[PDB]
């Protein structure tokens, strides 16, 4: 809104840095043009942060053992090195799977090496060999280990390679070495990189030789999706209702097998850009599957998406489409019809990941909702290249925000919501503006898919309209 | 499907018949699962004394540890200071790390920084960082003060905080009279409340070291109190309070209740209260010193007798009867004021409350974990009540530790069935209540799953959880409770009670079955 | 038979087979029991709406009330004052149960006296009663004051209490000085708290009708509060810690909360603190009295307003955010004291905790019942949160209140699904639960059995129990907690919450069938 | 021992009271001689209580509702009257059963008529009949109402027989007028004596005509037994190892259909005496059933008591008998192996109603324990009789005591423990002495047969020697 404002606004918040740190802050904020197609001319991203600034940005264990690794159940992920990381990222993301813990599914386990002094001075190997030994015998029904690495693996001189190709000859099975330490890359992303190097160079090709998998030409994967809340799933029944079998889901309630089956489809459909453009990619180029983005976030955007998918494939199917639709119509006119009123008008501010904040802007749009300001913690270029045609003219973009800029740019705009994550939200909680978390889903969901929308209304309107926010002045104050 | 009259979350949504057919063809078609019966067998398996001992023989592997690093604890004690800043000098995962984990327990904004090293300072080193995140976060945020701590990384690399922070004040990057206390928090090395340990006396050290020369011992009339690594506003409460009703002068020093628990009134507090640089200097000039929880404040206790020459007092933690009425009468000792008699009325209404729950209490078996003196202070209350310490757990003690509770459980009838664990997760903890079941546990929320897992093998053999320690994610508010003083003692055992009752009035609901015991009155 | 090892009691040891084969013979050979089909038939015929629609025809019939008799909050009344023995004019058995009822609730000691009146006195009147027990309760029990009610008994009779303790005082049995007020308290008028209110007029006339000449209002600069019926000591620890901070002062009359807290140090002492006699008579010259359960003081509101000459306010009872802020600016108002910033932080921190838990709150619907003021107090807090009381009822509760009510809950979005229910039992409650099921129950130990019957519904349709009112049977030291004020916003949030987080974590234990959502973070 | 100390202690304490008081209480206290048979000439009892001393009796209403017919599970029991004494007696009495509560049992709760100040002028009996209409409409598995009168009832003359007669023969249902107001005698025992009346003459002789019940000469009844905490059953059992068939029990886990079918047994086995010494007695006037004592605490009692019912039958039955105390014997050998040296030499003082302050005594010295002061609150002289040659010499009796005698006595004497009521548990707690509830067994139980000596082992020892009563005296005083 009256972009000179906006602009005078960037200036007048970049005043109080340094020299060196306003001058490289000014390149990560801007205001967005929707005709503008190339962000590089208007902003920058994935760059180092400045030092003691308050950024959100994680690390590239987070990336790896958090993100893209953790989420497969049947597979036991070993934290190696000191006992903080795992610790600090046990249970903490809501990637929902059917198992028995402590049995045949790890996941809110954790395992780890716990180094002392005498493992930094001397190195982890041999304490890596008798760990996976212990993990053998303690854990029959594991289907393949993972050691994510910690910063002290790659500063001191440890070869996690080697372990464990011996200890995979050794015991005939899969142990993927994933050289995730914390101080590569500026944030996540790199962690993403290296999970889905690790995953082609280790895993992906098990079955490459093997024919015995009988195939259809309604195969397809799901891929990027990590079934926060249940949302692969709320995604995966829409697809069998449309006639297609999904044969993997990457990797939220992911198995070792669905991985090694995903060569096999004949589509992938990518939810999650960022974190799988490079295997996608890969298996493009290598089996020829092609793959397509999809946006389960909204009817208009789901409904767009199931067409988009179905002519990928022959009559039926689109007819199976049709049908789909036609089908789940009702229910979310419903939803709109009963929760629009409530939440038209609204401005919305976000900031989440790499790629949230545009994902969930058509579903914003669906309830009456204007998105007025964005930005990304750890996206690239091509992140922002989609963005800026998803969002109005004016709005603000930001790329890496600091605690400081995020609280001025939000007393300036007065937004009536903020979407982002644990670290924000009491801020804005005591700042007396409604608050939804934005990776987690505030503990609710899914929001993925017809069954999801009506979910995500409910919590805007019961996060929005909520008494409690005309309460924070004292009557006699 | 969805009803927009009754919209259901995840739970129950996905235990439509449609959701479930989903699901069992997905595991039947692309899973390759194991036999139920097989993973039934297994389950079995480990739930047995034979799976105990294969698991006992661990030496390289832990399996959900129940202890933290050493920056975390460092960042809770550089919080409890006026205006003061934690900076962790290293990557900045950690600090992300350590703000969600403190805004899952907390409820509350975080506020810390690092300075963002990357692969290149792996070989130049964190020098330029340090510089450059000094000025930018005294420029950005303000603050009087700024406590640096470490990461493994920079640990590992070898850097050296004094050299690089004196170089920052030399070349102009931050005032020289700009306070910067450090300390080396290396993550390999003891965990949080060793971290907690070392921040406080770099802290201490920074104000009070160089200046010691016209520092009389006595001459302030205070007491100062050092509470270490404490995450229950309550306690702080109580022991201000208990300290203000006596007319004892004191100084709490690392004090973040007033940070951890700021209003919402429409503005963001990035600081409120702590103590101040005036108290952490006016510190020698105290009567003495007193440590809360001296099992992990040993460097602490060292440099505040050593160079303030404070004959630091041999005092457990004032947890239960026997140790609030010792720390009472060594305070009152200490400052010559008498104990007042509104203590001594709460101490009597503390004993009443025991003598009205010791039938409920009388019996009862126990598994517990946590951190030493929390730890011990649970163990010497649940001894008073007449209630039977069995399984010990605590994974950041040590030797000297496990003596001194074993000393404790010896001296009582009720420590006759209890065995003390150093060392040892909570994938033990869950082979221990497999195979020598207690009637509940007592920990934090990492406990839920073990109640999950004993669930598993029938309702006979549940051990519910009793949720005190840290950190309690799955309930809000429990952070505002008190364990420590009389106060506290009455808080746990109101909660101890009441779970017993509730375990039994579950257990007795069953109509024409069990519900001939489900009494109106307990 | 029992192990000398592990003794069971009556729960599980008839549980056996040997016990279980005993109570089937039992049962087939001389109880003549109806089949089982039979009884699960009328069982699930009582859980329907036909069943319903003949439950709320009952015109005689009352079952399972959630009320008490006058004579009882007479009783709760007399011990708030200094010394003071409550004394019952009727029958002994009367006050057996009394003091019954007041032990199980508070652990506590209960004091108060009979005067044992017989057939003889049913034929002859009370009057010799009076005179001896007078005289021996003064002369064993050595009160300073002597506070009389009566039971149903007497007041059938026509017991003139008047002149049976003018002729007590006339003949020599008790001295002239010596104060004895007195109430009428009939069992078949109103309920306990009308009880409350009839003793404390009674008190309050016998000290201040007659000496009204020498007093002017204002002239102590004090305020007084009427507490009325209340069982929780955080009550009245509350309301006097927030007069105290404000630096008002006040006069607490009928303040028990010593005599039912006492500690347990060797000695027994039968009273303890209390509203003194000089309070009691210099309440005329106070600037204004505060009734802080104005729905069960219309008696004494009278009185006040036209002998004392004190113009009351207008207040609700001071629960929930909203009532606790007009009580705090009425009382700066009327003291002209400003109102602290301790107590705007206390307000900015309950205000914090409702942002903090109501995503866990929303839409979450309650069934609750109690006395009118608690009642009301909890439906406005319940209504602050964002929650959905659905069945609203108050055995003890008329048309006014019903009416106020009902303009409480149309002015909130959220109480558009509520019902009031007056002069109704807790087996309407019963019925109400399994018609329109709730997700919760708030309400006293009673509620207890309506959670049983619903567990044999099925799981589904169980409706756990939150203890908040009185009387609490089954529970240890909750009658310490607080239900007034921004503390007592606190306390009842926390449970509230938590009570949700529990069952949702009991929904959700079952491995690989409903744990999915057992989430660590909540 | 000390008689003379004793004897001055009784002159000192009564030396507070007013002349007509201290007269009259100087009857009801006394100093034991076990070679004394004839009470008359030692203590007095059965006497109305001085006014405003504090005494711990309740009401005839109490002895008629909550003893002898609350219990009863498939009968309705209706207080008539105004709602406080049916509410405080709700539940209070720990009375085990099996039913479905509110479908075919109903002890736990409250049925009343809930008089209002109309109800008073005008009278109840309309409200009685439409009362009894709508019990009967909303309870049909009911099996008989009983209609037990307060207060009001008995003074403003309503006549509940004739509405009782009228609705039952209306209903074919069986209605008991009860008329236990609550001002009628001077504690319980007119209760007993009026339910037992009740039970007489409106139930006990309905099947007087009818014989098809087949007996055998091992039939026997329970009668006086209320179930405390399970305490008929952990009877029963041991009468059904001896052989014996135990066709009803009164009144604790009884129905109607017990209570009717007793003249047809060949032995009354009465438990407490006070309580149903009268119908004990009817039934041996009447039907020519021998009726005898028994006590089930503590071994020794229990196996003399075991002996002497066997006495009564043929030798197959003692055969029973002695292989039941040969199974016996081990089990409470191990109790007294484990539990006699904790409390070997302790002193206990009691205070119960009208049995239990003398059949406990053998359970007591079987596990080393001494009393030395014992009362009761209404029992009769008979009660005496008995009690006076099972207590020691210069032990102190007492008589309907008061609050300040009782505080003196236990000041004078220091028991190491005192088994008393709800209204004295907290005063003597205070004090800080040892307390166990010896009503309710505070919550515990059952303490009668073997397998209740055990429980009553475990609870003396645990209450005894609780580090608690340590700890009373803070360290600074
Ligand atoms: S993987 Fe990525 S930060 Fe694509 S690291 Fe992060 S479960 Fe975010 S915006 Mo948390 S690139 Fe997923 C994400 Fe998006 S953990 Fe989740 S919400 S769609
Ligand atoms: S950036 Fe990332 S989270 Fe940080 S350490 Fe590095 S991989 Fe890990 Fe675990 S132990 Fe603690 S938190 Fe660190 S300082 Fe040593
Ligand atoms: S001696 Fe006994 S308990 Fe007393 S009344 Fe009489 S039968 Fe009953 Fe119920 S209602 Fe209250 S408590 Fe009485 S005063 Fe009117
Ligand atoms: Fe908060
Ligand atoms: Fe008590």
């Amino acid at each position: 809104m009256s972009r000179e404002e906006v602009e005078s606004l960037i200036q007048e918040v970049l005043e109080v840095y340094p020299e060196k740190a306003r001058k490289d802050r000014n390149k990560h904020l801007a205001v967005n043009d929707p005709a503008v197609t190339q962000s590089k001319k208007c902003i920058i991203s994935n760059k180092k942060s400045q030092p003691g600034l308050m950024t959100i940005r994680g690390c590239a264990y987070a990336g790896s053992k958090g993100v893209v690794w953790g989420p497969i159940k049947d597979m036991i992920h070993i934290s190696h090195g000191p006992v903080g990381c795992g610790q600090y990222s046990r249970a903490g993301r809501r990637n929902y799977y059917i198992g028995t813990t402590g049995v045949n599914a790890f996941v809110t386990m954790n395992f780890t090496s716990d180094f002392q002094e005498k493992d930094i001075v001397f190195g982890g190997d041999k304490k890596l060999a008798k760990l996976i030994d212990e993990v053998e015998t303690l854990f029959p029904l594991n289907k393949g280990i993972s050691v994510q690495s910690e910063c002290p693996i790659g500063l001191i001189g440890d070869d996690i390679e080697s372990v464990s190709k011996v200890k995979g000859a050794e015991l005939s099975k899969t142990i993927v070495p994933v050289r995730c330490e914390g101080f590569r890359g500026v944030s996540q992303s790199l962690g993403h990189h290296i999970a889905n190097d690790a995953v082609r160079d280790w895993v992906l090709g098990k079955r490459d030789e093997d024919t015995t998998f009988a195939s259809t030409p309604y195969d397809v994967a799901i891929i990027g999706d990590y079934n926060i809340g249940g949302d692969a799933w709320s995604s995966r029944i829409l697809l069998e209702e449309m006639g297609l079998r999904c044969v993997a889901q990457w990797s939220g309630d992911g198995s070792i097998s669905e991985i090694e089956l995903t060569p096999k489809v004949k589509l992938n459909l990518v939810h999650c850009y960022r974190s799988m453009n490079y295997i996608s990619r890969h298996m493009e180029e290598k089996y020829g599957i092609p793959w397509m983005e999809y946006n389960f976030f909204g009817p208009t955007k789901t409904i767009e998406s199931l067409r988009a998918i179905a002519a990928k494939f022959d009559e039926s199917i689109q007819k199976k489409c049709e049908e789909v639709i036609a089908k789940y119509k009702p229910e979310w006119e419903a939803v709109v019809a009963k929760y629009r009123p409530r939440l038209e008008g609204k401005r919305v501010m976000l900031y989440i990941g790499g790629l949230r904040p545009r994902h969930v802007i058509g579903a914003y749009e669906d309830l009456g909702m204007e998105v007025v300001g964005t930005g990304y913690e750890f996206a690239h270029n091509d992140d922002y290249d989609r963005t800026m045609k998803e969002m109005g003219d004016s709005t603000l973009l930001y790329d890496d925000v600091t605690g400081y800029e995020f609280e001025e740019f939000v007393k300036r705009i007065k937004p009536d919501l903020i979407g982002s994550g644990i670290k924000e939200k009491f801020i804005f909680q005591k700042m007396g503006i409604p608050f939804r978390e934005m990776h987690s889903w505030d503990y609710s969901g899914p929001y993925h898919g017809f069954d999801g929308f009506a979910i995500f209304a409910r919590d805007m309107d019961m996060t929005l309209n909520n008494p409690c926010w005309k309460k924070l002045q004292a009557p006699w104050e | 499907s969805q009803q927009v009259d009754k919209i259901k979350a995840s739970y129950p949504l996905f235990l439509d018949q449609d959701y479930k057919d989903m699901l069992a063809k997905k595991r039947d078609g692309f899973e390759e699962k194991y036999p139920q019966d097989k993973i039934d067998e297994v389950f079995q398996w480990t739930t047995t004394k034979e799976y105990q001992e294969l698991n006992f023989q661990r030496e390289a592997l832990t399996v959900n540890p129940a202890k933290a690093c050493q920056p975390l604890g460092a960042v809770l004690c550089a919080l409890g200071f006026e205006k003061t800043m934690p900076y962790v000098h290293g990557s900045q995962g950690c600090v992300a790390y350590f703000r969600s984990y403190f805004n899952r327990h907390f409820r509350e904004p975080v506020s810390c920084v690092s300075d963002s090293m990357t692969e290149d300072a792996a070989v130049f080193g964190g020098q330029q960082n340090m510089k450059d995140g000094l000025q930018n976060c005294k420029a950005t945020y303000k603050p009087d003060m700024i406590a640096v701590s470490t990461t493994c990384m920079a640990e590992v690399i070898g850097d050296d905080l004094n050299a690089f922070i004196n170089n920052s004040k030399k070349e102009g990057f931050i005032p020289d009279e700009f306070p910067v206390p450090f300390a080396h928090t290396p993550s390999f090395v003891g965990s949080h409340v060793t971290g907690w340990d070392n921040m406080f006396e770099g802290i201490a050290r920074y104000f009070t070291l160089k200046s010691m020369d016209d520092k009389v011992v006595g001459s302030n009339k205070k007491i100062n109190i050092v509470p270490g690594f404490e995450t229950y506003l309550g306690n702080f409460r109580v022991i201000k309070r208990m300290l203000s009703e006596m007319g004892v002068g004191y100084s709490l020093l690392s004090d973040p209740e007033e940070v951890l628990d700021t209003p919402a009134d429409g503005q963001f507090r990035m600081y409120a209260g702590g103590t101040t640089q005036e108290e952490m200097k006016d510190a020698p000039n105290a009567l003495n010193t007193v440590l809360l929880q001296p099992w992990h404040l040993e460097k602490t206790k060292k440099f505040v007798e050593g160079t303030w020459k404070h004959e630091v007092p041999k005092l457990n933690i004032p947890m239960g009867l026997d140790w609030t009425d010792e720390f009472l009468m060594k305070v009152s000792e200490i400052s010559g004021q008498p104990i007042p008699a509104s203590l001594t009325k709460e101490r009597g209404r503390l004993v009443d409350m025991m003598t009205d729950s010791h039938t409920w209490l009388h019996g009862k078996r126990f598994a517990l974990w946590g951190d030493p003196d929390f730890v011990m202070g649970l163990v010497k209350f649940l001894l008073e009540l007449g209630c039977e310490p069995v399984h010990i757990l605590c994974h950041n003690g040590n030797k000297r530790w496990k003596k001194a509770v074993d000393a404790i459980l010896a001296a009582s009838p009720y420590g006759k069935n209890a065995t003390v664990y150093i060392g040892k997760d909570l994938w033990h903890l869950r082979s221990l209540v497999f195979t020598d079941k207690p009637d509940f546990m007592i920990g934090n929320s990492y406990g839920k799953f073990i109640q999950r897992d004993t669930l598993h093998k029938g309702k006979e053999f549940e051990v519910p959880l009793i949720r005190i320690g840290f950190p309690i994610f799955d309930r809000h508010h429990l952070h505002r409770s008190t364990t420590l003083g009389y106060e506290g003692a009455m808080q746990i055992l109101t909660t101890l009670v009441n779970s017993i009752l509730e375990r039994l009035d579950e257990e007795t609901r069953g109509m024409q079955a069990t519900d001939y015991n489900h009494d109106l009155v307990r």
